[PDB]
């Protein structure tokens, strides 16, 4: 009964290659998967070389362009153990903490490499 | 007492399809392609009819060797098939192209249609704000070739869901959204967007439940049963708001007159003093700890992650990104643009006041809309009348965007695209319109 | 019967216009409820120099 | 200009970046590596550079003695098994007498 | 005359600068001139075989970094993985 549920469920939703929905003529290419990582890259060479063949003209809104600015207030410092008030950033390691226990039994007995995804959070590393 | 946290509940019914009679190929069909939910139906209904997060598993079978497809809620139905379920989105944007057609494919199957050579409806598409060109060039190509529909048209989802709560179309206001995986705020001037002044903040529900989730890998690197992404997302929708002011509450919540109230403990399911010490306030909260207990090492304590997982967009350089934050981002949108002289408020700027909006999938998360008022008096001349509609659910509010434009014959022809532009323009065209994006160029 | 009028906050914007000699400053102040702008007369303009006073001070 | 005053470091970055290209290790080499050379380096000989001090201000003595360094390398585990295979010429014995072996 | 190759000046004013009234002798010179290219040709070939063994064809701060890691019994590695990470970073700052 559990194991024949999910036969009967796809036995329902059951659809084939020359289904009723798409259309008759196909023409369907070989795809390349085409990751997000590049795309942003491939956009910035396209748009580069919009503006290289415009140059042999400003862009309008682009995904650039709509991209925020950073502030112009001071952030505030805040403690990477606690997300407390950080007053005190430690010389040997730089992690700011709040107060001194924090920095006596998890700053300094800390092990090494845990403070690159430790600073990973506000992209200190 | 300590609260135990679960997976949501598997749907015991899987879900029904509309009735093949009631179709007609002159409706048009409305999409609204979220980074988390789907939302597919007609127009003429105002209530949704098909919601569902975008997935899709290839569930091998060994005694029939046939590969079962399970999509969206069908996903819902066991646990195995639930943990290899497979988004097709991957960043802000898609990559996998087959999977968006096969769910295309369940959707108009489930809506009761039946087409011949393609389906004869045009359809309402909603898309990101600076859409890359590649991706609404595979859209152009997989509608107008698998599927033969005769119009197309597409616009941002937070521009719908303004003219939606502003159904004139000709309003002035300033509207934002939290999505899932992106913050947008864009200024409306006279029901069209201004694009060039539109501004992004790269954080969204999900970079907040991941930040969650590598939270409580810090700060509890030795717990045993590692929790779903689920869990996660539960907890931080339960036990998660926004504070009224960052600086001072800050300075009070590790208090034991807080800690008592404002301390959420979450069980994991399975089968010298400490009063002055703010490690165990901060770990184990205002209740001393037994290392021997077997239900106390399955323990979070929700005390500080509360108030400061929702600042990070108010705030993003605790998230690492070096943006400024949504009351700055305002601010220089509403104090130095349009127009408007600093300390001299412009009739646009002032009709933008009176008409904020926020809406979005993340504006579930309570009191936004009592911060983002405070910070707006905090930052505005006085006596400046400020507005902030926010809906009930305003993650629904796109659909009743596209519903009220195509109920809206007569701005509805000004941005759609036929066959027939399409095939003589290419992929490669801009239709220049109030709802949408702008050209990449001047 | 005297009255006390009184203008305090943080100056967000001092800026002054001349026409060597300074003709007035335009200075704004916000505080928790909101903003105002205010116009001054050089003496205040002097004795704010004075007080050593930069943008953002209260 | 130099690339050592540009890591901020005292011992010489380009020296050892001279002695890697022509020293036969690797045919491609990387910038921070000969960098990464000289700290380990410099932290090695400021190490040893602390203990044959504090051994000439034991012995009261100006100058660092070979012997100096003798007692400076005995007298840390790290480097008795570092450096405790080595053979050093005019090093001496550290004192060590048994207890059993003295009279008494 | 020949160019002779030798490190013993900066040996020397680090001595200077850390202990800035020692003297020292000549026999000292030669005595750690022998202690650090013996140590840069234990941990250039440490190195190379490793990043071999890894059948990486180069040598970036990571095989090194490994090298230093492992080699050396303690202490002075775990301050010296320290030191050369805050001195790349003032490399990549300049």
């Amino acid at each position: 009964e559990r194991l024949l549920f999910l036969r009967s469920v796809g036995e329902r939703n059951e659809i084939g290659f020359p289904s009723r929905f798409k259309s008759a003529h196909y023409k369907k290419p070989t795809r390349r998967h085409k990751s997000a990582r590049q795309l942003i890259s491939d956009e910035n060479k396209r748009i580069n070389a919009l503006l290289t063949k415009a140059n042999k003209l400003v862009p309008k809104a682009t995904y650039f362009s709509v991209e925020a600015p950073p502030s112009i207030r001071p952030a505030k410092k805040y403690c990477d153990v606690t997300g407390l008030k950080g007053f005190y950033k430690s010389p040997t390691n730089n992690i700011r903490y709040h107060n001194a226990e924090i920095y006596q039994l998890i700053v300094k007995p800390m092990a090494p490499g845990v403070d690159q995804e430790y600073l990973k959070l506000r992209g200190a590393n | 007492k300590a609260v135990v946290i679960d997976d949501p509940p598997l749907r015991q019914t899987p879900e029904p399809f509309d009735e093949q009679s009631a179709y007609n190929p002159q409706s048009p069909i409305a999409i609204d392609f979220g980074s988390s939910k789907l939302r597919a139906g007609f127009v003429n209904h105002a209530t949704p009819t098909h919601i569902f997060p975008n997935a899709l598993t290839k569930f091998r079978d060994r005694k029939l060797n046939k590969n079962f497809t399970f999509v969206g809620n069908d996903t819902l139905l066991d646990q195995a098939v639930r943990s290899q379920s497979r988004s097709p989105f991957d960043g802000p944007f898609v990559t996998n192209w087959n999977l968006t057609e096969e769910i295309l494919d369940y959707t108009f199957h489930h809506l009761g249609v039946v087409p011949d050579n393609g389906i004869p409806n045009p359809i309402l598409l909603t898309e990101r704000l600076a859409t890359v060109q590649s991706q609404r060039t595979n859209w152009y190509q997989i509608l107008f070739e698998t599927y033969n529909v005769p119009g197309v048209t597409f616009g941002i989802d937070s521009l719908f869901s303004f003219y939606n709560y502003n159904p004139s179309g000709n309003k002035t206001g300033l509207v934002i959204s939290c999505g899932h995986e992106d913050t947008n705020v864009i200024p409306v001037v006279d029901g069209a967007g201004i694009l060039t002044d539109a501004k992004r903040i790269n954080w969204g529900g999900h970079q907040a439940v991941d930040y969650l989730n590598d939270l409580m890998a810090l700060k509890y690197p030795y717990f045993p049963t590692k929790m779903s992404y689920l869990q996660y997302e539960t907890m931080y929708k339960d036990y998660c708001y926004v504070s009224r002011n960052y600086d001072e509450d800050i300075e009070k919540i590790l208090t034991l007159e807080n800690l008592d109230t404002n301390d959420v403990v979450v069980e994991a399911p399975f089968t010298y003093d400490w009063r002055n010490s703010i490690l165990h306030l901060f770990l184990r909260g205002p209740r001393p700890h037994d290392s021997e207990n077997i239900h106390e090492q399955h323990q979070m304590h929700l005390n500080v992650e509360r108030i400061r997982v929702p600042e990070v967009i108010f705030q993003p350089t605790m998230g690492g990104q070096d943006q400024a934050g949504i009351c700055e981002l305002s601010e220089t949108i509403l104090l130095k643009k349009f127009g408007s002289q600093p300390g001299k408020l412009s009739q646009t700027s002032i009709d933008m006041v009176n008409n904020v909006l926020i809406t979005g999938g993340n504006a579930k998360v309570p009191g936004l809309k009592e911060r983002i008022v405070k910070e707006f008096t905090g930052f505005l001349p006085t006596g400046t009348n400020i507005t902030v509609n926010m809906s009930s659910d305003p993650s629904l509010d796109a659909w009743k965007g596209m519903a009220a434009l195509a109920r809206n014959e007569e701005q509805y022809r000004k941005t759609v695209i036929s066959k027939k532009e399409y095939e003589e323009y290419g992929p490669e065209y801009i239709k220049e319109h109030k709802l949408g994006n702008t050209k990449y160029f001047e | 019967k005297e009255t006390k009028e009184v203008y305090e906050g943080e100056v967000t914007e001092l800026t002054p216009e001349d026409a060597k000699t300074i003709s007035h400053v335009i200075v704004g102040l916000k505080s928790a409820k909101g903003t105002k702008t205010l116009r001054l007369d050089p003496t205040i303009y002097e004795s704010i120099q004075r007080e050593k006073v930069s943008i953002g001070d209260v | 200009k130099t690339r050592s005053s540009r890591a901020g470091l005292q011992f010489p970055v380009g020296r050892v970046h001279r002695l890697l290209r022509k020293g036969n290790y690797a045919e491609r080499v990387g910038a921070g590596a000969p960098v990464y050379l000289a700290a380990v380096l410099e932290y090695l000989t400021a190490e040893i550079l602390e203990l044959a001090g504090n051994a000439a201000r034991d012995n009261k003595k100006t100058r660092i003695i070979p012997r100096h360094l003798q007692l400076a390398v005995r007298n840390d585990e790290e480097l008795n098994k570092l450096l405790g295979r080595v053979t050093i010429a005019q090093g001496g014995v550290l004192p060590n007498i048994q207890s059993v072996l003295l009279p008494k | 005359k020949t160019r002779k190759e030798s490190y013993a000046i900066y040996v020397y004013k680090v001595l200077k600068q850390v202990h800035p009234d020692t003297g020292i002798s000549s026999k000292a010179m030669s005595i750690m001139n022998s202690f650090v290219n013996d140590v840069f040709e234990r941990i250039a070939g440490e190195a190379s075989r490793l990043a071999h063994y890894n059948k990486r064809s180069t040598i970036t701060s990571r095989e090194i970094q490994t090298a230093v890691r492992l080699l050396l019994p303690g202490e002075l590695a775990k301050h010296a993985v320290s030191e050369g990470t805050k001195a790349v970073t003032k490399y990549t700052s300049a």
